[PDB]
């Protein structure tokens, strides 16, 4: 899940 | 929850500084094409555009007041919603002084018949087209603009309270603007309206652009992006 790493 | 949040304090001009200030670059293509394009070397160029936009995307997101307020999967279901839609008002935004043309980027000015290269997309360039037209007619200013994308980011998963409160301020700030500007009440009102319905046609053609994207999938015709794969399987 790349934009839960990218948004926190 | 959000309770205490600073962007239900933030007065509509601190609103419209912080919106200005999220602003993400206006990109050029890493390429030129070859003219002509090919189905494969057009959705080449709109999937790396689209691709090096998210990331920018997400970094703006962060600055918009109210939305860092919510869970980290709330943040992650906005995005995933309303990514195409964002994408779409810029690019009909920067689209405005460009009649009969969708400026991509800088160096990738686009009319509809380009848009044929591609299967079923003159129908949503045309769209597009038309969305553009109607806000040079209502001469949509940049503080309106920014207002609205950030009403889609915070509007488009909500159903698809704190998002509600952050609407609500939104919606002070855009009046806030049109009062400035010497709108009467009643003006003010009829312009307000105006705008947030063309969202309902940006929503529209995010959802066909959706479509559109899975056909492309499907077919293989271009390599996606892991991100854009991932936007892609939040719509299915």
């Amino acid at each position: 899940a790349i934009l839960h790493r990218l948004l926190q | 929850a959000g309770a205490g949040s600073l962007a239900l304090s933030l007065t509509a001009d601190q609103m419209v500084s912080a919106l200005l200030d999220a602003e993400p670059p206006i990109l050029y293509s890493e390429y030129d094409p070859t003219r002509p394009f090919s189905e494969a070397s057009m959705m080449g160029l709109l999937t790396n555009l689209a691709d090096r936009e998210l990331v920018h995307m997400i970094n703006w997101a962060k600055r918009v007041p109210g939305f860092v307020d919510l869970t980290l999967h709330d943040q992650v279901h906005l995005l995933e919603c309303a990514w195409l839609e964002i994408l779409m008002i810029g690019l009909v935004w920067r689209s405005m002084e460009h009649p009969g043309k969708l400026l991509f980027a800088p160096n990738l000015l686009l009319d509809r018949n380009q848009g044929k290269c591609v299967e079923g997309m003159v129908e949503i360039f045309d769209m597009l087209l038309a969305t553009s037209s109607r806000f040079r007619m209502m001469n949509l200013q940049g503080e309106e603009f920014v207002c609205l994308k950030s009403i889609i980011l915070l509007n488009s998963g909500v159903y698809t309270d704190h998002i509600h409160r952050v609407l609500d301020k939104i919606t002070d700030t855009l009046i806030h603007l049109m009062a400035k500007a010497g709108l009467t009440l009643q003006q003010q009102h009829q312009r307000l309206a105006q705008l947030l319905l063309i969202l309902s046609h940006i929503r529209h053609m995010s959802n066909k652009g959706m479509e559109h994207l899975y056909s492309m999938k499907c077919k293989n015709v271009v390599p996606l992006s892991d991100l854009l794969l991932e936007m892609l399987d939040a719509h299915r």
